[PDB]
Order: structure tokens, then sequence, then C-alpha cells
């Protein structure tokens, strides 16, 4: 029966992989096809795979496979029959695209931290991987799977202070490991546990495996057997943060998941120094990493099929870089995404003044007020535009001989419906970034007033410049927020009235906004500021700079604003907005 | 045991080199990290490029006089051009290289090279037998890469800037990020040869009014010897456009193989804001081991050319956004001058010593950079102002205060403990009150890490200075809004002297301010260290010397480390300001000095 080649290092994507096969599709996610015949965990494998969105029919159509036959340990794999299987899948094609799952790589008499069959252009999805025998953008680096965490479910012991600082918890080790480990031991003592030959047996004491790791806030993985120890998973599992002291060793899903934040690494070389170098690490720092380690146990070591979708996708975003999914994404626990802002508008730049800012001005049922408004904006130097939106759809425009002798290119928007809410669309008549957004009633605010108030937003392009006031109380009697405008010792708020906003926010407010906020405030004609603060506090989390010692800008309410502010509150799941006690004034 | 580890090290020292055979990590083995140049022999000639190579090491942090010292060396001999036919090739050099007594067989030295290969089927060319040296080489093939060994670096021109930077080209953050183009492409493209297979393929996929690329065959003796059936309607085509004027109203640069894999237009991809659509396949793009190319810009595979259009306009808005800004935020960190790039290299080099003491995949993937984030001060990323948005931390609620003293000091410390914010006091001599002592008077001491400071926000106050406890209170309210900033009351700004073309210094009755001195400032523990590990000796010995402007050399590091101006809050000796401006902006490149017209007040 014929055999492949050994496998090529010299093998990668742009050489060995056919991009023909998977070129493009509007959900860019490649297809995977199982050939038709096994261990149990392969099983899981196999039915992950094909119960998954990369599972597809109609082998013309798909781009990568996985073949049927059990790869996974290599302590009774028989190699020869294995190659000649492979050579006999009928669709090898030298292995262009087909995909291969193991998890030791290691043969008694020697270990080639890879597989030994000749998988001449197979792609890998090992367990071990040393540096030399891993293919950078090629293989996949995938944990090794312990029964374990499955057997036993261990409580989920949260952050804390623990008995033991660093904790060993292996078999068969080699003597020069035990002898080093020991000698930490007799060196600090009452710390540094090692544990002797599922129950774990030290000197006239006994623990249980599994869960004689919770006690520990370091735990050792060493290098013993085929470069990858199952233990890795149990250590994660447990909450105390690996240290791995294999020479190469390429942890897995190292592509994407950040260990750095997750484990400690240290050469083999340096054991000694081990205790020394953990001893650095602040307690912050280490309960951070037992977060990261749990949420990694939980997210990619827990079975079979987060370990099958997690190499899919790895290739996935391999195949389609530019659909890649996120590395923050890859490694945050979900608490530290719901606490995360991740700014869109994250790039520090500073507009120059010679853009401007195109006002829009909202009025329904008011023109004489609405002309004295527009008349006083026109004045204020660098507002290159000014957009009138006219709500009420029963009443006409006023003539246009009629409109005041500006200095800036009027436009008038004639809107299909009537909704407050359409003062947020982005209008692809706006040319600059800054939007001032000011209504009818607000008169009292001079040129210099609203020049000043450009000039600050141009400091804070990514945030809300407000000159109006309001925040919101926490009141326990009824055990919800209120509205509160009488007095200001804080702001969380400012009112859409009288802004500086980016027009990316506007975008925001007609596209990416819960599908709650906007038809509530379609339907109850008020609550559009709120909702803006909101969506800022929400998606830039940053506070809000109000630009004036000014607080009246004039000549059933606060109930309705309470009530948004609380569904407004739930509909997020907390409250965005961050109370400051400072504003902006000129020097 | 070690003997497998021994074994590994003697089997693996050759093209398949990594640090743990191919390196001694005994020479750095402590927190110094230094390097060793060569020093000239005078006998050879010197490309202007590696001289900025080699001035930028030279003038950095890890340049050491010692060659014992070191744990790293640079060769001084020209290695960049590598090409037999390049008029910058230095010959002989396979003989000259071994001829030198630290060579070692290159066990830790640092190779710079940004041109390999010769006229027929280019490869890389180095000359000399490397040996266990890692090269820093421009266009890295990803099969001839080692994967934690060598460093690929970005291919640029002579007039590359050596210390300064150009800015970006992205002044204004528009939506829609779309502009008048969708993807273009300007250069010439070769008859015959190696890599115009994709260049001789644009045609099919130019479209004129989103997709317009243009090539042409003119080259050389080819312009009219042997040009095929479509030389003349693509170069009358291409004489239509600027190169710079659609480079600038383009959403995506095509970026392909030309000669080599690099090019000269990922750089000016990067500074037009374009998020340049890389063709090149195996391309290990500059710092791929430490930047995610994925989040600025795209890569698409050269084989699968004519759909590109389709899945270029398949990317999302926000994508295009979020693209365009870390495209910009790149070439401010680590590409907008050539002592940026070597100090990327070294840093990465340095990262690889102490894996527990490093820099994690987001400091180097967000701002400010990882060349501004010191991991020896902390691999903890709430250690740093930066890095609260991305965590879910807020910042400290307890500072610390530290008075340099050379009454109202008495009062001063009276006023500032009853601060509820206040958690421990320091005084210099040159709530538990602490008293340190001192030996020199040298006023730039005060800026040195304390192992007693224990809060991240650290309040400077000079004996001088009587500031309310009100005062301080509001003043760190505000800090713990911009924890990146300083915040302080006394502000002063500076111009630009148009008689004699020199920085000025203004201290009264301004419109506007660039500074705000540390006189009555808070700002994070981190930039006492920063100050005293980043920045050279000789601006803090001058800074010693003249006895001033060591507040003025802490805003220009602040205001260089966030892009951002200081936020003031409120509610002979003259003219050696100047000089230390001048200076500190003649070694900056730039002025990192920003005005601003805001002034933060209590409600
Ligand atoms: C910005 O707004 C988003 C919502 O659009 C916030 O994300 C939400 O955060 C809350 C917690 O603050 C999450 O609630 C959680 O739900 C899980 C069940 O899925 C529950 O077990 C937890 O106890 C908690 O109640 C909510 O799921 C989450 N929603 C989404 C879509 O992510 C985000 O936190 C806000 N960010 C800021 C900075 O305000």
């Amino acid at each position: 029966s014929p055999i492949p080649e050994r496998g090529d290092l010299s093998c990668r994507m742009h050489t060995c992989f056919d991009v023909y096969r998977c070129g493009f599709n509007p959900k860019n996610k490649i297809k995977v096809y199982i050939y038709a015949l096994i261990s149990r965990e392969y099983n899981e494998l196999l039915m992950a795979i094909s119960d998954s969105d990369y599972y597809t029919d109609d082998i013309n159509r798909a781009c990568l496979f996985v073949p049927s036959i059990d790869v996974l340990n290599q302590n009774t794999l028989r190699i020869k029959e294995t190659a000649q299987a492979m050579a006999q899948l009928s669709r090898w094609d030298r292995g262009t695209n087909h995909l291969l799952f193991n998890m030791l790589p290691g043969g008694p008499p020697d270990y080639n931290t890879a597989l030994d069959v000749p998988r001449d252009r197979a792609l890998l999805a090992g367990g071990g991987f040393s540096t030399w025998t891993y293919r950078q953008g090629y293989d996949v680096s995938i944990p090794v799977y312990s029964p374990l965490s499955a057997e036993v479910d261990l409580p989920e012991k949260g952050p804390g202070p623990r008995q033991y600082f660093l904790l060993s918890s292996q078999v068969g080790l080699h003597p020069e490991y035990r002898e080093d480990l020991e000698a930490l031991q007799v060196k600090h003592g009452e710390s540094v546990l090692v544990l002797d030959k599922r129950k774990r047996c030290h000197k006239h004491q006994v623990f249980d495996y599994p869960q004689v790791l919770q006690e520990a806030t370091f735990c050792v993985v060493l290098r013993g057997a085929r470069l990858g120890q199952a233990v890795l998973s149990d250590v994660l599992q447990a909450g105390c943060v690996p240290v791995v002291i294999a020479d190469s060793y390429i942890l897995p899903f190292s592509e994407v998941l950040d260990w750095k934040r997750a484990s400690v690494v240290v050469p083999e070389e340096k054991m000694s120094d081990v205790y020394s170098i953990l001893q650095s690490i602040p307690q912050r720092q280490i309960e951070e990493m037992q977060r990261q380690a749990r949420w990694f146990w939980e997210a990619y070591f827990q079975s079979i099929k987060a370990i099958a979708l997690a190499t899919l996708q790895i290739i996935n975003d391999r195949i389609y870089p530019y659909a890649a999914i996120s590395y923050e994404e890859w490694n945050d626990p979900p608490a530290v995404k719901w606490g995360s802002v991740s700014n869109p508008l994250f790039l520090p730049l500073i507009p120059p003044q010679s853009q401007g800012f195109t006002a829009i001005v909202l009025t329904y049922d008011r023109v004489e007020s609405l002309f004295r408004v527009i008349t006083e904006v026109s004045k204020v130097p660098s507002l290159s535009k000014l957009l009138v939106v006219w709500n009420n759809q029963n009443k006409n425009p006023p003539e246009d001989s009629l409109w005041p002798k500006i200095r800036v290119p009027l436009k008038v928007v004639r809107t299909a419906e009537n909704k407050l809410s359409n003062r947020f669309f982005p209008y692809d008549e706006i040319e600059t970034e800054a939007v001032l957004a000011i209504d009818d009633d607000i008169i009292m605010l001079t040129s210099d007033e609203l020049q000043f108030g450009y000039e600050v937003w141009r400091e804070f392009p990514d945030r809300l410049v407000g000159y109006p006031g309001r925040l919101h109380l926490w009141d326990h009697e009824m055990n919800k927020w209120k509205y509160e405008s009488e007095w200001t010792n804080e702001v969380s708020m400012v009112l859409t009235g009288a802004a500086f906003y980016h027009k990316y926010f506007n975008y925001l407010y007609t596209y990416k906004m819960p599908g709650d906020i906007k038809n509530w405030v379609d339907a109850h004609m008020n609550c559009e500021d709120i909702a803006m603060n909101f969506l800022v506090a929400n998606v830039t989390g940053k506070a809000v700079i109000k630009v004036t010692p000014r607080k009246k800008f004039k000549c059933t309410h606060m109930v309705e604003r309470s009530e948004c502010i609380n569904k407004f509150a739930s509909v997020f799941g907390t409250m965005p907005l961050k109370v400051v006690e400072h504003r902006a004034d000129p020097v | 045991p070690r003997q497998k580890r021994d074994a590994n090290s003697s089997i693996y020292k050759g093209k398949k080199c990594r640090m743990e055979s191919c390196f001694d990590f005994t020479l750095c083995k402590k927190n110094g990290f230094k390097v060793y140049v060569y020093p000239q022999q005078k006998g050879e000639k010197i490309a202007e490029s590696y001289q900025n190579i080699l001035a930028a090491i030279e003038g950095s942090r890890f340049y050491t006089s010692d060659p014992s010292q070191a744990c790293l060396f640079v060769l001084s001999l020209d290695t960049l051009d590598r090409d037999q036919l390049s008029p910058q090739y230095v010959h002989n050099l396979r003989s000259k290289v071994q001829s030198l007594h630290l060579w070692n067989n290159g066990r830790n030295h640092l190779i710079f090279n940004l041109y390999s290969g010769t006229w027929p089927d280019y490869t890389e060319d180095v000359g000399f037998d490397i040996g266990q040296a890692m090269l820093a080489k421009a266009s890295i093939s990803t099969e001839n890469f080692r994967p934690n060994f060598d460093v690929s670096i970005p291919l640029f021109s002579k007039d590359h800037p050596r210390t300064g930077g150009e800015r970006g080209f992205l002044k204004f953050n528009t939506i829609p990020p779309l502009r008048k183009y969708m993807l273009v492409f300007k250069g010439k493209r070769y008859l015959t040869g190696i890599g115009s297979d994709t260049r001789n393929a644009l045609y099919h996929v130019h479209n004129g009014e989103d997709v317009v690329l243009l090539t042409t065959c003119k080259h050389g003796k080819d312009w009219q010897k042997h040009k095929d059936s479509r030389c003349d309607r693509d170069n009358t085509e291409y004489e239509k456009y600027d190169y710079r004027e659609m480079l600038h109203n383009a959403t995506f640069c095509l970026v392909p193989r030309g000669r080599r894999l690099g090019s000269f237009r990922f750089l000016e991809a990067l500074q037009a804001a374009c998020v340049p659509v890389m063709l090149s396949n195996g391309w290990e793009l500059p710092f791929s081991e430490v930047i995610n190319w994925n989040q600025a810009a795209v890569i698409g595979d050269e084989r699968l050319l004519l759909q590109i259009p389709s899945t270029i306009r398949s990317i999302h808005q926000d994508k295009i956004l979020a693209l365009r800004q870390q495209t910009q935020f790149l070439w401010e960190a680590y590409f907008s001058s050539v002592e940026k790039i070597v100090l990327t290299t070294l840093e990465i080099i340095q990262d690889r010593i102490f894996k527990h003491i490093s820099r994690n995949s987001l400091i180097w993937n967000k701002h400010p950079g990882g060349l501004f984030v010191l991991p020896q001060y902390s691999s903890y990323l709430g250690d740093f102002p930066y890095y609260y948005a991305n965590l879910g931390l807020k910042p400290p609620s307890k500072f610390t205060a530290v008075i340099h003293a050379v009454q109202p000091v008495l009062k001063l410390l009276v006023a500032a403990a009853k601060s509820q914010y206040c958690a421990q006091i320091i005084v210099l001599w040159n709530v538990p009150v602490v008293v340190i002592e001192g030996e020199s008077k040298v006023m730039s001491s005060r800026f040195l890490p304390y192992d007693n400071i224990i809060t991240d926000a650290v309040l400077s106050l000079d004996e001088d200075t009587v500031l309310s406890t009100t005062e301080v209170d509001f003043a760190f309210t505000v800090w713990q809004s911009f924890p990146e900033r300083i915040v302080g009351y006394p502000a002063r700004s500076h111009f630009w002297d148009n008689s004699k073309e020199r920085w000025g210094y203004t201290s009264k009755w301004t419109n506007d301010y660039s500074m705000v001195l540390t006189g009555a400032a808070i700002y994070h523990k981190y930039y006492h260290y920063l100050y005293s590990h980043y920045l050279p000796a000789s601006l803090k010995n001058m800074v010693d010397q003249l006895a001033n402007c060591e507040d003025i050399l802490m805003n220009f590091l602040v205001s260089a480390v966030t892009k951002l101006p200081p936020i003031k809050v409120t509610q002979d000796h003259f003219a050696q300001r100047q000089s230390c401006m001048n200076t500190f902006a003649s070694w900056f490149g730039y002025m990192p000095l920003i005005h601003s017209q805001m002034r933060l007040d209590p409600v």
C-alpha cells in the first residue's frame, strides 16, 4: 500500500493550502467535510464537528477534511496502517486540506513532539508542540484533554487567599525535578508543597488530587512526557495560576490566547529561582491570572466540543483574516466583557479649526423662535453648515425668502414621518465631524458660547460636550433612579439640546441602539437626550463635559423622565452614567 | 534532563535556530539590557540608512561601550543591501566578518538587512555566513522565518526620518469612512521575471470608478523592446493620476509583491491612513509576532485575486473605522521613524529574555504602545493609567503626597494631610508621614521611583506652593476622570519664534497652555519610572546642571506618551528654559506639547 512522505516543516498556508476550494461566501465560515468510517473522545470530536455551523455535505463544496480515524493517542496507533489508510482515503490529494487531531505526540523510544505518521501536507491540531516541530501559520496547538474535567465538577471557588503558595502535583517526574522541588520545599517550607504518587500522598498526609489544587495560588506543570501534560487543564479548572517549566513548549491556542495574563512560564534552568520569580508578582495580578485561567478552562479546556470549535475557529480566521474575531473577545471572561468599554473612536486626534460643525436645529409648530436662534447660531465662526429638520408634517415650511440672511449653506430636510428620533439620523449632507444639536426654546447662548463649546469639543472628539446640566440620583424609598435637575453639585448627563458630539454617535443612535430604546422613544415623544447620553456613556465609557457656568437656558414631566431613566438602566443591565463634579470654562 | 537540553542545543544550531538553542541567556542576567555596537573601522563606506540605525542604537538606553557588559551585538558593517548589483554592496564581507574578535560565531549578534538576492530568483542571499545571529530582515518569507528568533522589520527609504515624526495624514475622522475610490494601486509591472504574476492580472479587476489599478511596463530597456499587446493602453491610462491624490482619496491601498515580498508602499499606506490590502503570499509582516495585523489591515491570498473587490466591499463600516484608526496608531507608534523601528526591534528582543517580565498581546496593540510601557515596572495592566477602560477597573481612589524640600511647608503638610484621599506623605530633604534621606541636591531626583509610594497617583508639590485641602480633593477627582494626564494648577505655554527659529517659553497671562508645572500637579507613579528608565542620561544631567527644567521634561514626556495636552484646574534663570525646551525638542524630534484652551472648575 502507498505511504505518503514525512511531514514537511517547510509547508505553510500560501504553498500547501488550496484557497480555491473555499473562496468567498456571505457567512465567512469555512466548510468541513467528514469521511465515513474509534475512541469516545474522537466520537465526541466528530459529533461536535457535525453539529456545528462548519459542517457541510457535497464534498465538492467543503474546504477542510477531517478523516474518521482515531489519531488522538499515538501509544497504540500502528503508524504504518494509519499511513496506508490516509493514502487510501480516496481524496487525500497529498493531504492538501486534511485536518488531523492528536493530543499525545510521543513515542516510547523517542518523543518527536509531533505526529510520527507521514502526513506530508496534512494540517495538525496536536496537543504537544515544540518550537521546532510546529508550523507557525499552518498548525494549531490544542489542549490535551483530561477526563477529570468531565469526571469531577470542582466548586467555583472565587479568587482570594489560599493556604499554599507553590504546589507541584505530578507523578513520575525525572529525579532532578524531584530533587530541586525538595530543595525548594526544605528551603522555604509551609508554602511549597510537592506531592508524590486520583489521590496525592505527601509524607503521612493524604489529599484528593482534583481538589487539592484548590488550596494553592501557583501550580507547577512540568515537562515529563510528550511536552504537554493533562495536568494543565486541571490546574486551570482549579483556578491556580499555572507555572509551565517546559523548555521549548508552545501553549495551547497560543495563536489567539494571551497566556502572559494567565500563566507564568519559567525556563527549567532557573528552577531554583522559581520561588523568587513568583514572589515578585503582586496580589492583584495573581487574582487576574486566576480569573483568566478559570475562563480559559471554562471556554476552551472544558470539553472536546470546545477544543474542536476553537480549532475550527482559528483555522477560519486564518482562511478569512478580514472576518476574524478579536483577540480581546478571545481572552476576556464574560464579567470583563460586560465591564469592558472598547471605545471605537480610540484614535487620539485633535481636528483642526479649518473644519466646522453642522448645526442641526429641530422645531415643530415653532417658527418665530426658530428664526431668533438660527440668526444667533449663524453668527458663530467655523459653522460649516446648518440643517433644519421640519417635524410638523401638516404645517408647511416658510418661504425661502422668509429665511434669514446667513453666511452658510442652509438646507431643509423633509421628514417622511413625525418622530423626534429623526434628528439623530446620519445625514449624508453632513461633511463635518462635530454636530451641534440645538433646540428652538434654547436662546441664552452667545456666539462666543458656541465657539468655546466647539473648541472644547475639539479636545474631546470622542465624548459628549453639552451646555445644559442634568444628573441622576438614587432613592432608597423607591429603590429606583430619579431625574434631578433643580440642584447641581455633580453632573452625569447633558441635554442633546445645545450639545456637541461626533456624527458616529448619530450613526450609533440610528443603527446600533438596542431594539427597545428607539421604538419606546418614538412611541413616547420624549427622552431622546437621556437615550443619547446613555448610549455615549455605554459605548465610549467616558464621562460628559459641561461647558457653561450657566444653568438657565430658556426664558407629568419629571415622572416621565424618571421612568425613562429607569427603563434605560434596565435595558442596558446597569447604569453606564458616570458622575463628575467638574465643568470646563475658558481660561 | 539537562542532557536532552544540551542535545537539542547541539542538534538545532542551524537554519532552525531558536533562543533556547542559538542564544546565551547568561550574558543579560539582569534587568539591565545592553547592546554593543562594533567601533567603526574607518576603512569602509557607511550607508546613510545603516548610519541612522547605528545612531538609533547608540543614542538609545540599551547602548554600552563595554563588550563584556552587553548581551546583544550589532555590526557596524553595511548589511542592509546584499544585492550584488547595488551601489551599496560591500565586497569581501564574508571574510571580513570572520576576522572580528567578538563574533563568536555570531551567538548574540543582531543583524539588520533590507535587501537580499540578485537579479535571477531573488532569495535570502545575505552573503556572509550568519551562523547563530538572528537577523532583523525586512522582506522575510514565511517558510524562511524563525518563529521566535528573527524579527521582521519594515522596509524604509534613506529619507525616512531618523528621530522625528510625520504625524500621519488622518486629520479628520469622518463618517462614513469611505472615500472617492475603493481600492487603488499605481506601480510598475514587469514583463518577465519573478513576482509579476499578480501585477499582470490587475486589468481584470480594474473598473475605473472604484477599483482603479494602473501599471506600466516601462522599467528600463524593455520600455519599447519586448512590450506586449497591452503596454500602450496601460501607459496611456497610467498617465492620468498622481499616485498621491489617488492614495489619500482611497479607503484601501493594494500592496502586492514586486521583485521582493516587502515594498516601500506599506509604510506609505500606513501614513496615508488607507487600509493596506496585502497580496504577497508568504510575507511575515513587520512585527507580526508582536502586532496583530488583522486589526490594522486586510490580508488576502493573491491566488484569489479576481474576487478581492467583492471581499473588500463586504467589509463592514465600523470595521473600516477600526482598521483606519489602528493604522494611524501603528504608524505613530512603531513606524514613524528609524529610531522607533530600531527600538521596537530591540524591545521585542528584550521581551524574549525574561518571559515573566514582558508585554502582553494588549500593550503592543493598544495605545500608547510598548515603547512607552516598560514591563520592568510591572507586568500587570492595572498599574498603568492607560488600561482602565479595556479592563473593568476604576482609577485608584487614594494618592500619595510627595514634597521636595530644599513656614508654609508646615502648613502645607497639615492642609494636605486633612484630605480624605491622602494615604501617606513623603518629604524629600536634599496619616503616616515618611521622611527619606537625600544624598545630593539633585532637583530631578524628585521624580525617582520609590518603594514607599503605595498609591498609583502621586501629588508632587513644592514647599512654597500653598494648596487648600478642598482644592486637593477637587484636583484628585478631576484626575480620576483623566488618569493618563497631568492635572495641576500652574500652567505655562510655548510658542514658535520666527526671528530665531527657536522654541519659546511664556509664563504670564497666556491665552492657552501646553504645559502644567509639577509644582501643584497630580499624575501617575509610572511616570516616575518612565522619567528615569526611558529618558537618556544626557537630558537629565543637563537638567541637574542648570537646576531647573525637570518639570518641563516631565510635561514633554507625558505629552509624548499620551499625545494629549495637560489639564489645568482652578478654584538668567528665565533664559535657561528656552534652551531646555530646544534641547528636548531636538532629542524627541518634534514638539509633543499641544495647546489647550480648557480649564476645569468645580460646580
Ligand atoms: C453597555 O451596555 C451593555 C448592554 O447593551 C452592557 O452589557 C450587559 O451587561 C450586563 C451586566 O452589567 C449583563 O447582564 C448580565 O447577564 C447575565 C446573563 O446573560 C447575568 O448572569 C449577569 O448576572 C448579568 O446580569 C448583560 O448580559 C450585558 N449585555 C450584553 C449584550 O453584553 C454593558 O455592561 C454596558 N457597559 C457599560 C460600560 O456600561
